[PDB]
């Protein structure tokens, strides 16, 4: 009925053949008639939930029940930016003799991450190139490739010819500042991967080079992004419109994702249902199929959105998480102290 | 200098005003834009950007009666707040009855 | 002053001195480059 | 080499003979496409079946 | 030249991949597999290893050493 078609509107989000329908958020204060959708404080804390699904080291998945779009997009965005971290920025070279360039290994430099934590730091001040003990790190990369003195006549392989011919970022030393050794035990401030492979050298080559480290968020650079992907997703719910059974429903098994969809022997007959919704990537391949386009209603909930953040390994992202809440908590702060000055 | 007001027009009008926000972008302005709008009292509630090259943001708000229209805003920017906090907190619950539940 | 070249074959520090015919020992090679400077460069990351 | 592995098994292991033979990767492949094809999951076959 | 440390789109971290991406062709896993078991799910990640040259060594071959 009227009433129906309303709740879908404002709940759900339906994914037609051609178009998405249904995908701006309507539950407002005079939209609705019959609802009275003003802002409560007590309805918000009643309703919102957060599960956390899976949790690893730099991968988070979880979902937030209650909140709204926006909320979820300002979340997403300052992970993805307003977070700061801590990256190379400065790059003093000597007798770089390699053959990649000075400027390129500047800039794969400045992308490799750091371990180091960032709430344990300020921003440098504008200018102040030379750096102080609390708001930059040094990172001393001197490596000298040279031929292996014990090798094979043949040695067709350049490992057992060269020594340090590929300069990986585990050769980065930390060189302390002032007290910095004592406050961070030893084996803290390191390269994050360990691994990354930074450049390749022949004999006779050399690259010595100091890395200057200062705090910085990603909307400056995107060096700075903790997070490599941190996204979230509307929770789907697949539902039947009728009961499908028959050889069609393992058509249905091999529409959707394959986890699913399931198909079980009631009365020994293959019926289809919906076993985890959340597995589903919404495909559209369901279309493809003539007569089982009018059996289903793909559609996304509103009010329930899956993050999924994984990290590029400097901190674990329920502190993410918690920073960009607590960025957006500074923002408000900052912006309500500005208005309390003007009044 | 971050957040300054401006009337709509030479007769200082409460009932229409624009608030300029610096260093800012969609986030903050979509955010406060949703905790406003749920106001019963705000007929108009937009926000825009002037350029992308310069940070900054010009948000508007229009009352329905006798409104300062300062007064929505520091109303939704306290909802923001408290949302906030309230968020953190159960995320920082449920990450902690995870780690219990995982051991 | 002592200035240094690097000869394009055997990768040798040769020193020559003004007006000199350009070459290098034990090869005849007649291409010679200048060593990097050791003067501090600043780089940015961006 | 390659041809006395060829000659004991009919199936050869390229890493092995890279790791024998110290030599790099290109020559090792070099050597086994003049007598050899790819079989997934088995490595590498000889071309010609036993006569 | 050399591979990138870093995704253009995402950002992931893949530099360090790379040499043991090698070694999973050196092995006899095939590219979708290799890139599978090396943890690239989004095909970003994927196309930045599969379509990388390995220009580096052909460049060292002609460095002075
Ligand atoms: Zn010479
Ligand atoms: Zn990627």
């Amino acid at each position: 009925a009227a009433s129906q078609a309303v709740e879908e509107m404002r709940s759900r989000v339906v994914l037609g053949e051609f178009g998405v329908r249904n995908v701006h958020t309507t539950d407002f204060p005079g939209n609705y008639s019959g609802y009275d959708d003003a802002w409560d404080q007590d309805r918000f804390e009643k309703n919102f939930r957060v599960d956390v699904v899976h949790m690893d080291e730099n991968s988070l998945e979880f979902d937030m029940v209650g909140i709204d779009a926006a909320i979820a997009n300002a979340f997403r965005r300052i992970l993805l930016a307003e977070v700061p971290t801590m990256a190379v920025e400065k790059v003093l070279v000597y007798n770089n003799t390699s053959i990649v360039q000075d400027e390129i290994l500047a800039h794969r430099l400045g992308l490799i991450p750091i371990h180091a934590d960032p709430r344990l730091f300020e921003y440098r001040n504008q200018g102040d190139e030379e750096g102080t003990e609390i708001d930059t790190l040094q990172f001393r990369l001197q490596v000298r490739c040279t031929r292996n003195p014990h090798a094979a006549k043949d040695s067709s392989d350049p490992n057992e010819l060269y020594v340090n011919h590929k300069v990986y970022t585990r050769h980065m030393t930390w060189i302390p500042l002032g007290n910095q050794a004592d406050l961070f035990p030893e084996g803290t401030i390191r390269p994050v991967h360990d691994d990354i492979l930074i450049a390749q050298l022949r004999p006779g080559q050399e690259i010595d080079l100091l890395m200057h480290c200062v705090k910085g968020i990603g909307k400056d650079h995107a060096k700075f992004s903790p997070v490599a992907t941190a996204s979230y997703r509307l929770l789907p719910d697949i539902t039947l419109l009728e009961p499908v059974e028959g050889e069609a429903a393992e058509e249905l098994s091999r529409c959707f994702s394959p986890g699913v969809i399931e198909v079980q022997e009631v009365q020994g007959k293959k019926v289809a249902r919906v076993a985890n919704p959340r597995l589903d990537t919404f495909s559209r391949e369901i279309f493809r199929n003539e007569k089982l386009k009018k059996v289903v209603r793909l559609a996304r909930v509103r009010d329930h959105y899956i993050f999924s953040v994984e990290s590029t390994g400097v901190l674990p992202p329920d502190v993410l998480v918690s920073e960009a809440i607590k960025v957006l908590m500074g923002k408000c702060r900052r912006f309500l102290d500005e208005l309390d000055a003007v009044q | 200098k971050t957040a300054l007001e401006m009337v709509q027009a030479a007769g200082t009008d409460r009932h229409c005003v624009t608030f300029v926000l610096h260093e800012e972008d969609h986030t903050l302005g979509n955010s406060l834009r949703y905790m406003i709008m749920k106001n019963p009292e705000v007929e108009f509630c937009g926000y825009t950007t002037t350029h992308p090259s310069e940070s900054k943001i010009n948000l508007r708000i229009q009352t329905r009666g006798t409104l300062p229209a300062v007064e929505p805003f520091q109303r939704g920017l306290n909802e923001l707040m408290n949302v906030c906090q309230h968020v953190l907190d159960k995320f920082e619950a449920s990450i902690k009855d995870y780690k219990d539940q995982k051991a | 002053q002592p200035m240094i070249y690097i000869c394009g074959e055997c990768h040798t520090e040769n020193e020559i001195k003004s007006r000199d015919p350009i070459r290098c020992r034990e090869c005849g090679y007649r291409i010679m480059y200048k060593k990097r400077t050791k003067r501090l460069v600043v780089f940015d990351a961006r | 080499f390659v041809m006395w592995k060829f000659t004991q098994s009919r199936w050869v292991v390229r890493k092995e003979v890279a790791t024998v033979t110290k030599l790099c990767a290109e020559d090792v492949k070099d050597f086994l496409e003049h007598m050899a094809v790819v079989r997934i999951n088995k490595g590498w076959e000889f071309i010609l079946p036993y006569d | 030249m050399i591979i990138p440390v870093r995704c253009f789109t995402c950002g992931k971290i893949v530099g360090n991949k790379w040499e043991a991406y090698l070694g999973l062709l050196q092995a006899e896993y095939t590219e979708g597999d290799a890139l599978d078991a090396l943890g690239l799910k989004r095909y970003c990640c994927r196309r930045m290893l599969l379509a990388h040259v390995d220009l580096i060594e052909k460049l060292l071959n002609y460095a002075p050493l």
